[PDB]
């Protein structure tokens, strides 16, 4: 009798909770702060003490790059957020598509040797999202704070030769909104101001169905303009920046990037899969992650992919309402199933076989 | 695996229907085959006998009011049953009211729906 813990580690936020819940009970920023002048603070606490700490993100574009700080994030997760003994719960952890083997092994070693977990399992974020949508076949477009991926999945398993990565995601859009607000005379530049602008972005932005036409209509009146109350009580007004900002998802050149937009990338991903399964991918384009939350995204993606795809294909973009946490929810469901007991790696297996066990078992 | 229902799966030609109930795969009473609760999700295995061998089609059926734990579990259990059958099953997603003719044709009396279902596991 033992409930698994579910931990979804993101570039921007950690989502954590207990298997069988419909949503993470703990969500906090993936930030570790250490004294500028000397051990560590994590999440919201770190941001409140930005004045005395150097703040770092241990996960970049979905990949762990600072293992010492990542262990601080996990210790914070177990001890300050969940108040769970890691040595007494199976843990399901998530990983990015194309996560390097060495990183998976290091995560496994830390769990079994630093946190002494009795059992663990590593799942691919996009696959958990597809399951959470009630599908075994589809292509997931997962866009978070640090990275976007398109992940074609057939009968339960990702097709690795067709996975695309696009480093453009929510933080780039936050930074781009900070940039274009200078047109109106705003200077948002500090770390704290960026958190403000992130919230403005989430509250006020939307994706235009046709960008060029939206630019023309927005110029004909002030109906585009919407306001936002800043912490200090001042009110900011935002106009066509509302849809110019997330337009960068479709036109990365707005950011000075040569990357293809998310519509082109989803199309290219589907094409890498053999012609006999593409119908089920085009018909099951599933959105995942916080940066897919913009109003208008499904209608825009449908129009743009329909234009790219063969005219005999049926395009269907699925936008689940809880898709901001669909990775976590998928992990919660998976780890609740009667059958999950035989999917995990036990510590005794790890002790006998070492961290490489993770590949044969996950 | 060790799940008792996996061990029964696909042994003989016929039709096997399970309902997702609180994150588990529970056999549907045979008397109720063909009548699906709109509040629930189900997994269906159709086994056909060929030139010696057996062929497998796995369908997961999603009622219009089933909860996300139920539809998600139906999808995952479908993958796991396929794996247990060495990947030889063909998987089919079946949505209430838009089911494939192959799925409908499993039921001599036709597909029927009923109100209600088992409570979500959330
Ligand atoms: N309603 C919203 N509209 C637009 N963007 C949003 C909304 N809600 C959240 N976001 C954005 O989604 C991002 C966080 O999403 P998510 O939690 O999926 O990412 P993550 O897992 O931390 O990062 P990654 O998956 O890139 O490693 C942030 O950029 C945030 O501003
Ligand atoms: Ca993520
Ligand atoms: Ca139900
Ligand atoms: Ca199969
Ligand atoms: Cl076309």
């Amino acid at each position: 009798d033992v409930q698994a813990l579910v931990v979804d580690n993101g570039s921007g936020n950690v989502k954590a909770g207990v298997a069988g819940d419909d949503a993470p009970r703990s969500v906090f920023p993936s930030i570790v702060g250490r004294p500028k002048n000397p051990d560590a603070f994590v999440g919201d606490e770190a941001q409140t003490k930005r004045g005395i700490l150097t703040l770092k993100y241990p996960i970049e574009h979905g990949i762990v790059t600072n293992w010492d700080d990542m262990e601080k994030i996990w210790h914070h997760t177990f001890y300050n957020e969940l108040r769970a003994a890691p040595e007494e719960h199976p843990v399901l952890l998530t990983e990015a598509p194309l996560n390097p083997k060495a990183n998976r092994e290091r995560m496994t070693q830390i769990m079994f040797e630093s946190f002494n977990v009795p059992a663990m399992y590593v799942a691919i974020q996009a696959v958990l999202s597809l399951y959470s949508s009630g599908r075994t076949t589809g292509i997931v477009l997962d866009s978070g704070d640090g990275v976007s991926h398109t992940v074609p999945i057939y009968e339960g398993y990702a097709l690795p030769h067709a996975i695309m990565r696009l480093d453009l995601a929510g933080r780039d859009l936050t930074e781009y909104l900070m940039k274009i607000l200078h047109e109106r005379g705003y200077g948002f530049s500090t770390s704290a101001e960026k958190e403000i602008v992130r919230d403005i972005k989430e509250k006020l932005c939307y994706i235009a169905l046709n960008f060029d036409e939206e630019m023309k209509t927005s110029e004909q009146s002030s109906d585009i303009e919407k306001s936002y109350e800043l912490p200090d009580g001042n009110i900011i007004t935002v106009g066509n920046e509302r849809f110019r900002c997330p337009e960068a998802l479709f036109q990365p050149s707005f950011l000075g990037k040569e990357a293809a937009g998310i519509h082109t990338t989803t199309f290219n991903s589907i094409k890498k899969c053999d012609v006999d399964i593409r119908k089920d991918l085009y018909g099951n384009i599933v959105l995942s992650g916080g940066t897919t939350m913009y109003e208008g995204i499904g209608e825009r993606l449908t129009r743009d992919i329909t234009t790219l795809a063969p005219s005999t294909m049926k395009i269907k973009v699925v936008a689940p309402p809880e898709r901001k946490y669909s990775v976590w929810i998928g992990g919660s469901i998976l780890s609740s199933l009667s059958t999950f007991q035989q999917m995990w790696i036990t510590k005794e297996e790890y002790d006998e076989s070492g961290p490489s066990i993770v590949h044969r078992k996950c | 695996v060790e799940h008792p229902e996996f061990l029964k799966a696909g042994k003989e030609p016929g039709l096997q229907i399970w309902r997702v109930e609180k994150f588990d795969l529970v056999p549907v009473p045979p008397n109720l085959y063909g009548d699906f609760f709109t509040g629930d999700a189900y997994v269906i295995l159709k086994t056909v006998q060929l030139n010696g061998n057996l062929q497998y089609d796995l369908h997961y059926w999603l009622g219009n009011e089933c909860s996300q734990d139920e539809s998600g579990a139906a999808a995952i259990f479908t993958v796991q049953l396929d794996d247990y059958l060495n990947g030889r099953a063909v998987q089919h997603r079946e949505v209430q009211g838009f089911e494939s003719s192959t799925f409908s044709g499993y039921f001599k009396s036709g597909l029927k729906y009923k109100k209600g279902g088992v409570a979500s596991g959330f």
